[PDB]
């Protein structure tokens, strides 16, 4: 006697670009973490008087 | 000629501070005129009447 069951879907969530989170981060994607150790970002500020 | 051109954007960088310093010495000083024929509104009203 061969049966057949009943499961619902996983629920799903559109991923975040179409929330508006994404005002809060731009966004590059990346191709390698296990490649960067410690990325940084240099600030160079002259300052009149 | 990456050091000589990148010195002579040393001194124009010190040039514009020249320059873009002394403007405030414009504003600085015609607020400070202004400030010193400054009497406030509780002496000026009874005497503008």
């Amino acid at each position: 006697e061969a049966l057949l069951g009943v499961y619902t879907n996983v629920v799903e969530f559109v991923k975040f670009l179409e929330t508006a989170l994404a005002a809060a981060c731009v966004n590059t994607e990346f191709k390698d973490l296990r490649r960067m150790i410690d990325g940084k970002i240099q600030f160079k500020i002259s300052m009149p008087t | 000629f990456t050091e000589y051109a990148g010195a002579i954007k040393t001194i124009t960088s010190a040039l514009q501070f020249g320059m873009d310093a002394l403007e405030r010495g414009l504003v600085d000083t015609v607020l400070a005129v202004k400030l010193r024929h400054a009497p406030p509104v509780f002496i000026l009203k009874t005497l503008g009447d």
